């Protein structure tokens, strides 16, 4: 489960009608499919760069597969997506790309539709790793590949059923072409996802291919426990729970140092070097230290970690508090999640479920002392009972359990300056209400993307596929100032006149002698910090950052 | 899942039919005994399903066979046996390669399954001989080759089974003469050490169905005269023990059958039988690679005693006798053949045979009457007869280069003899520079590329290679910096066409070359190999073939001298101080290849090796005008 990696095999048609299309600005379906596969590759390499992807063109004149089969070509075998794999594919884009494919692969050469499915299963069966999921998209612009030969259709159906039984779920992303037919036909009993749809006969547009939301270039999928703690209701009765995190800040992967001449990673070696007398030092002759004024406090390494140990790792329950006492203002860390686990203590789930039921029945939240690791000071936590919420599609959006809420200490609360309470009046609060109602918004969690991360990922894509210019991300968090201004209307000016007063716009060179004379002159004035710093550095005296440091040191030493 | 499926289907074959696709899917995901369980599950249902070869090919079934695992390999052979009757010849040819690289395998159960599938593959691919497919006539040939190789394996039960299979009717005819004729078709040069014993075993096994097993006398304790079967069976039991009595038995049986055919046969058919036997013997002598002394001797012996087989290929006879060191029997065969144009070829081969065992007087005798018929050749040979190797070589080379002689245009054989005798005469003299150019000026133009040109038409290797390599070696130890073998030898250490030939005979030369450019660790190995090769050669030589054992024995002096030098240099204790050098010089000057008894090639070998050893010693450390004094004394003894 945890160590399994999802796997994907594309299946691009290369028929004659697959290439030739309507003569307009619309993309030929082959270019559309290649662009979509390239987009899927790009999305899946930045996000979860461990899955396996491979592309198997069928209908070609050439042939390359583990078992010799006519008109089936495996351009790439199952492996992690790579930049070279993307660049090996973009050469087929455009009319020149179409001609390159025709001269390098071919088209026509009527296929069987069964040996291709067998080949896909072969690569699926050739992997020495785990197989979390197995999927096969079938990019095709035709819906009735056969019909003049029922035997081939029956063989294809049998092979598809065998693949489904093995655990292979194929879903074709149908391509629309001029004409009037993309009918639900000899593909319906083959789609092993069997996605729910109206199954309307007279489709007249591209099928579920825009559903890719092409290039969702930000994701890092993972599920892990992150801790396994004991919840002590008392000294002797303890239960075992896991501490998951539902939302966590996303950061770009750290950079790697490289050797310029060879462009290969350079290993680093941090070690405390000699005391200007030669040799190396022990973790046993280097004690930690701190200085406060003229007093130096010398303290050993282990004693440094000894002074921040209070409790053994676990959640010590200390009582229940009403939910109405958990103010929204107080907040320090992202809220964690607790689920009952039964690996260290058997029977924790039953007590946990009873506690959850009777804790959200009385609208109370458990209060505990939280110590995640061995030597961390305790931190109080209010376990808010989060009841399971489910959609009509039987999809879990808020899984049941307890949610940590880090209550801040009094040290972590800052005090505001005194401000004078000035209240508004009617007849402009109403105007504000009208503006707000005119600016409705159904906020969703899947609304915005980190612009910095998006720009960095696009820059990396441009630097790995020489796109000749980075893709400019549409900054989704940028307000639509012109659209919202036009939607607002002139009532903003009515607001402005109503409250704002009419007059309210809202909108070296130094040496020995000059310093010797200046210390008696006593200014050291227009003398800037940048030039005091360079004087003290080039001369060799000890230097700091605050002005008074240099102003005292130079004055005391230069004369005395 | 797979464990439970195998356990269930162990007694219930009908199940797992619906799981065939699944089990094939998980087959390449395992590496341990679970793979064996998967193959067993596959084995349960092989008959009721089709398109099996495609699935196995997709799952690299060929590769998993070559992995060393008794149970897995046995199960693989079993499934192959089961699905083979439904195979196709194109696929069977691919499947045959991994199963034939299996005769050298332990666990005789695997070999038994192998030979079972091979008996099947031989019975159905025998064919009515109508031309159907190349693969149908190729897999049968490949299988038949492996089956004969199974006649010499261990586990005498398996060998008995194979012998019964081979001796059954429709394969080896029950008729005596037909069986004898067909036995030649079972040569398989992979096995010939036991070929004579197996042939006589097949010949004498048929006599047990013969209706003759009474007491072959009338009996008269003074006499225990006993039936036939008590004499034939011990005869076979002793024939299959050692090769000499087996060779005698096969030769006697062949002669008896050949003599007895004359009654129940006609002359027109007799000619066909004799021609077939001669062709089979020629194939025997040509395809043989590990020349067996008694087998070759037996073949040539039965050839010699029949007027129809006297036309055996002289080149094959010469090559076989030279390689197996059985010169006298081939000499007698050629002499008998010459007692009843393709005659100078016989004379050339006879000369080549005689030259190997010394007897140079007879060589010169036959190099006059038959080869020759000129006036320069007789004078040159007369000059060479006496110890005069200057006039002979001079006039040989004078007769070699000429646009004259419009009085008969000397034959090619005489010119080849001229060149060979000129090279030999140059070797007797100390003219290595003169020898090398004339030895190498027979394969290409000026500055010949002595590389793979000698390694072609092996007559080149037989004639020019030894003289050329000896001349270059002697020149290099003389002091001349003319390094040309070093690259030649170094790039000759690749493959068998340039290394096995260069190691079977030339090992002292290789040792000298290697200790020349100091890598003495390999030179030691080469000299031990040379000593072992000399021991084998001496062991093969007869006991009454004098002047040939003496020739081989005269090189032990040089062999031991080089070995002692290598031992002396290796130990640094003797390098220090001068008394080890004094003792070595005293020992060397005391033992000499006695004069008036050893030809000068041995003298030259000894003296050149000793001088080169002294020169090499005179690089790490009196010890002057003393080493040179020893050198001068050795050279003076040479002159005397």
């Amino acid at each position: 489960k945890y160590s399994g990696r999802d796997s994907l095999i594309f299946l691009v048609d290369a028929s004659k009608a697959m290439f030739e299309s309507q003569s307009e600005d619309e993309l030929t379906p082959f270019d559309m499919s290649i662009q979509c596969i390239q987009s899927v590759y790009i999305s899946k390499i930045i996000s979860s760069d461990r899955d396996l992807l491979a592309v198997v063109f069928y209908g070609t004149e050439k042939d390359k597969n583990s078992v010799n089969f006519k008109n089936i070509y495996v351009l790439q075998e199952l492996d992690n997506p790579g930049a070279k794999r993307i660049l090996e594919l973009d050469q087929f884009k455009g009319q020149q790309g179409q001609k390159r494919f025709q001269d390098m692969m071919g088209h026509g050469s009527d296929y069987s539709l069964s040996e291709v499915l067998w080949v896909c299963a072969n690569l699926f069966s050739d992997v020495q790793f785990k197989m979390s999921h197995k999927r096969i998209m079938l990019f095709t612009n035709e819906d009735n590949p056969h019909g003049n030969d029922s035997a081939k259709a029956s063989r294809a159906r049998t092979k598809a059923g065998d693949l489904r039984d093995t655990g292979i779920f194929l879903d074709l992303m149908h391509l629309k072409k001029p004409g009037g037919f993309d009918i639900s036909l000899f593909y319906r009993d083959i789609i092993s996802i069997a996605e729910d749809e109206d199954l309307r006969v007279h489709f007249e547009e591209s099928s579920k291919l825009e559903d890719l939301l092409r290039k969702v270039r930000a994701k890092e999928t993972r599920k892990r426990a992150l801790s396994r703690l004991k919840l002590k209701l008392n000294k002797d009765i303890v239960i075992s729970v896991g501490i998951y995190n539902l939302v966590q800040k996303a950061l770009k992967p750290p950079p790697i140092k490289l050797y310029r001449e060879t462009n290969e990673p350079v290993k680093t070696k941090t070690r405390t070097f000699n005391t200007s007398t030669g040799g190396l030092l022990l973790p046993s002759d280097t004690k930690r230290s701190q200085i406060y004024g003229s007093r130096q406090i010398i303290l050993e390494k282990e004693e440094t970690e000894e002074l921040k140990r209070f409790d053994d790792p676990g959640l010590m329950l200390m009582g229940f508090k009403p939910l109405v006492l958990l103010k929204k203002h107080h907040y320090l860390r992202p809220s964690l999640f607790v689920y009952p686990e039964e690996s260290l203590v058997i029977g924790s789930s039953t007590l946990f479920s009873a506690l959850l039921i009777k804790c959200l029945e009385k609208e109370v939240a458990a209060l505990c002392r939280y110590t995640p690791r061995r030597n961390i000071p305790p931190y109080f936590v209010a376990l808010v009972p989060q009841e399971e919420e489910l959609d009509d599609q039987k999809i879990q959006v808020t899984p049941p359990g307890f949610q940590l809420v880090f209550l801040p200490f009094a040290d972590d609360k800052r005090k505001m300056p005194f401000t004078e309470k000035i209240m508004a009046t009617p007849e402009q609060v109403g105007k504000m209400k009208a503006i707000v109602e005119k600016l409705r918004f159904t906020y969703r969690s899947d609304s915005f993307e980190n612009p910095v991360l998006q720009q960095h990922f696009r820059n990396l894509e441009a630097l790995a596929l020489d796109l000749m210019e980075p893709e400019q991300a549409v900054d989704l968090t940028l307000p639509k100032v012109e659209a919202m201004n036009k939607r607002l209307g002139s009532l903003v000016d009515e607001f402005k006149e109503l409250v704002y007063p009419p007059d309210y716009n809202p909108e070296v060179e130094y040496s020995e002698e000059e310093l010797k004379t200046h210390i008696s002159k006593g200014t050291l004035g227009k003398f800037t910090v940048p030039m005091l710093k360079e004087a003290c550095r080039a001369y060799g005296l000890k230097s700091g950052l605050k002005k008074q440091e240099l102003l005292e040191a130079l004055t005391k030493h230069f004369q005395d | 899942f797979i464990v439970c499926l195998n356990k269930v289907t162990k007694s219930f074959p009908p199940l797992a039919d619906r799981f065939m696709n699944a089990v094939f899917f998980l087959l390449p995901k395992f590496h341990g005994v679970l793979k064996t369980l998967c193959l067993e599950v596959v084995l349960c249902r092989v008959e009721g399903m089709t398109e099996l070869y495609f699935q196995l090919k997709s799952k690299d079934f060929v590769q998993v066979m070559r992995h060393r695992d008794d149970e897995r390999q046995k199960v693989c052979l079993d499934i192959i046996y089961k699905m083979m009757p439904k195979l196709k010849p194109v696929e069977l040819r691919e499947l045959l390669n991994p199963v034939v690289e299996f005769v050298s395998h332990p666990s005789t159960t695997c070999r038994e399954q192998m030979y079972n599938i091979l008996m099947w593959i031989h019975d159905n691919y025998r064919d009515p001989e109508s031309e159907t497919d190349n693969d149908s006539q190729e897999i049968f040939k490949l299988a038949k080759d492996v089956l004969i190789q199974g006649l010499i394996d261990e586990n005498p039960g398996l060998q008995l089974i194979i012998r019964n299979f081979w001796s059954h009717e429709t394969r080896l005819p029950s008729n005596t003469l037909d069986r004898l004729l067909a036995l030649n078709s079972l040569y398989s040069p992979k096995i010939e050490v036991h070929f004579l014993s197996l042939a006589t075993n097949f010949l004498l096994e048929m006599t047990s169905m013969s209706p003759d097993y009474p007491n072959p006398m009338f009996e008269h304790l003074p006499d225990i005269q006993i039936k036939h079967s008590s004499l034939i069976t011990p005869l076979q039991a002793v024939a299959q023990r050692d090769p000499i009595i087996a060779k005698q038995l096969f030769s006697s049986l062949f002669s008896g059958i050949l003599k007895e055919m004359d009654k129940f046969k006609t002359l027109s058919e007799k000619n066909n039988i004799t021609q077939k036997l001669l062709q089979d013997f020629n194939r025997f002598l040509n395809t043989t690679f590990s020349f067996f002394p008694p087998f070759v001797s037996c073949i040539q012996d039965i050839s010699c005693q029949h007027a129809a087989l006297l036309s055996l290929d002289p080149a094959a006879v010469s090559a076989g006798c030279l390689a197996s060191l059985q010169q006298p029997v081939g000499i007698r065969l050629l002499e008998e053949a010459l007692l009843r144009p393709p005659d100078v070829l016989r004379w050339v081969e006879l000369a080549k045979l005689y030259r190997s065992i010394g007897e140079y007087d007879v060589l010169r005798g036959i190099f006059t009457s038959e080869i020759g018929t000129k006036q320069i050749t007789q004078s040159a040979l007369l000059a060479e007869a006496r110890s005069d190797y200057s006039e002979a070589a001079k006039q040989y080379d004078e007769a070699l280069n000429k646009q004259d002689w419009v009085d008969g245009e000397p034959t090619e054989a005489e010119k080849d003899f001229w060149e060979l005798a000129s090279l030999d005469c140059y070797n007797h003299l100390a003219e290595w520079k003169s020898l090398e150019y004339c030895s190498t000026a027979s394969i290409d133009s000026e500055n010949p590329p002595d590389l793979n040109k000698i390694w072609s038409e092996p007559f080149y290797q037989e004639t020019y290679l030894p003289y050329m390599i000896r001349s270059k070696l002697k020149l290099l130890l003389q002091g001349e910096a003319d390094q040309s073998l070093l690259t030649f030898i170094d790039k000759a250490m690749h493959g068998e066409l340039q290394k096995a030939i260069l190691e079977l005979h030339y090992s002292q030369e290789l040792s000298l070359l290697y200790l020349l450019q100091d890598d003495v660790d390999r030179a030691k190995y080469y000299i031990q190999n040379g000593i072992q090769s000399f021991m084998q050669n001496y062991s093969s030589i007869d006991v009454l073939l004098h002047q040939s054992r003496l020739t081989k024995l005269q090189s032990v002096q040089a062999l031991t001298e080089i070995q002692e030098f290598i031992s002396f240099i290796s130990k640094q204790g003797n390098l220090s101080s001068q008394v080890p050098l004094k003792r070595l010089l005293n020992t060397w000057t005391n033992r000499y290849p006695d004069a008036k008894m050893d030809p000068m090639n041995i003298w030259d070998d000894i003296i050149t090796n000793r001088c080169f050893f002294l020169s090499k010693i005179e690089e790490k450390l009196d010890i002057s005008s003393l080493i040179r004094s020893c050198k001068f004394s050795m050279k003076m003894k040479m002159i005397d």
